């Protein structure tokens, strides 16, 4: 199993 | 706010019945990496929810391949080609695009299935309760369906109002019956007044009803 | 896994500080969210820490209300919410990659918490069907929920119905924990309930004994 997808995308910084 | 709207509100199916939820969102859910961010999330009776789908089709580890998600832009539709009795629960889906993260309203799919009785079973107070001044006795129905049960209790053949309490469970997730206790409560000088204790259950899997009974100090 | 703090009993108007522990994904990869779930079932999102480098983002609805943390050495993720009213007794979920946390419920109340009294609902002739025998414990008089039960410090899974509590006249909650066995056994097996209430630090267990009758 690859890592799951994410929910929403990270935020940036 | 981008508003998650799902109908219908509830799906109610049989074993091997294929379902269909649709999920609308307001605004589109397109993400300016390309990505379309709608979850789908199942929630059964009783537990913390479990991400099912993810970028609108994607089906996470050890989901069954009966699922399938698909869409784009505001209209979103997940799919079980066959329902089985472990895919009742509260679906949910969810956008990861905008600001605020929003939820559907919720699906809950529940499962039709045969008339089964209920087995029925009484419970004498214990000798514990009753020292500390209290009487509960328990009336059990278990693992019938449908839900709708009729229990009634008897104090000495006379029919008792006020003084008892129903609690049923979630549908089971595997023979998606249901179970229902009924409690009686009476203070010790209240209970001691009386002989015979019953719970009459009529359910309509029994061809007439049923009594469970008990003399107050036989047990 | 996401694994949440116990249920927490607080005032009006003060603070209440739960915990998410992350296992099995990379906690650094993954805005953890916290969401809130209303009576009906809503879900409401109040927020998310990015693990990575700690930015959050809010729900105006909770902003001034709620504070994120995360720990990246120990992997877990904390939410603190002031104030509390009423309406802030809710379960509240951590949810991050594929998986949510089991919840953690918060009740809102100045009531003194009280731990259960745990009582044996005996198996006997009067609780025989079809061969089976069904034998419980009847869990009375606590504030406020949850109550968890286990059968045989949790060997004991098969079978057993918990029932939701009920809400008494008293404004204590009262469960059962109810289990079918052959009741060919019942001098052989041993059935102990284990009921365990967070907020009053109580823990029980009680060895149900059948009746002769």
């Amino acid at each position: 199993p690859p890592p799951p997808n994410a929910n929403d995308p990270p935020p940036p910084n | 706010d981008v508003v998650m709207t799902q109908t219908p509100l509830t799906l109610s199916v049989t074993i091997g019945q294929p379902a269909s939820i649709s999920c609308k969102s307001s605004q589109s859910l397109l993400y300016s990496d390309g990505k379309t961010y709608l979850n789908w999330l199942l929630q059964r009776p009783g537990q913390s929810p479990k991400r099912l789908i993810s970028l609108v089709s994607e089906l996470d580890s050890g989901v069954p391949d009966r699922f399938t998600g698909s869409g784009s832009g505001t209209d979103f539709t997940l799919k079980i080609s066959r329902v089985e009795a472990e895919d009742l629960g509260v679906y949910y889906c969810w956008q990861g695009t905008h600001f605020p993260r929003t939820f559907g309203g919720g699906t809950k799919l529940e499962i039709k299935r045969t008339v089964a009785a209920p087995s029925v079973f009484i419970f004498p107070p214990s000798d514990e309760q009753l020292k500390s001044g209290t009487a509960s006795v328990v009336c059990l129905l278990n693992n019938f369906y449908p839900r709708e049960a009729k229990v009634q209790w008897k104090v000495d053949n006379a029919l008792q109002s006020g003084n008892s309490q129903e609690s049923v469970t979630e549908q089971d997730s595997k023979d998606s019956t249901y179970s229902l206790s009924s409690t009686l409560t009476l203070s010790k000088a209240d209970y001691e007044k009386h002989k015979v204790y019953a719970c009459e259950v009529t359910h309509q899997g029994l061809s007439s009803p049923v009594t469970k009974s008990f003399n107050r100090g036989e047990c | 896994y996401l694994q949440q703090s116990g249920a927490e009993l607080v005032r009006s108007g003060a603070s209440v500080k739960m915990s998410c522990k992350a296992s099995g994904y990379t906690f650094t990869s993954y805005n953890m969210h916290w969401v809130k779930q209303t009576p009906g079932q809503g879900l409401e999102w109040i927020g998310y820490i990015y693990p990575g480098n700690g930015v959050t983002n809010f729900n105006q609805k909770f902003k001034g209300k709620a504070t994120l943390t995360a720990d990246t050495s120990s992997s877990t993720a904390y939410m603190q919410i002031s104030s509390l009213t009423s309406e802030d007794s809710a379960v509240y979920f951590c949810a991050s990659a594929a998986y949510w946390g089991q919840g953690t419920l918060v009740t809102v109340s100045s009531a003194s918490t009280k731990g259960p009294s745990v009582f044996p609902l005996a198996p006997s002739s009067k609780s025989t069907s079809g061969g089976t025998a069904a034998l419980g414990c009847l869990v009375k008089d606590y504030f406020p929920e949850p109550v968890t039960v286990s059968w045989n410090s949790g060997a004991l899974t098969s079978g057993v119905h918990t029932f939701p509590a009920v809400l008494q006249s008293s404004g204590l909650y009262s469960l059962s924990s109810v289990v079918t066995v052959p009741s060919s056994s019942l001098g052989t097996q041993t059935y102990i309930c284990n009921v365990n209430h967070k907020p009053s630090n109580t823990k029980v267990d009680k060895k149900v004994e059948p009746k002769s009758c």
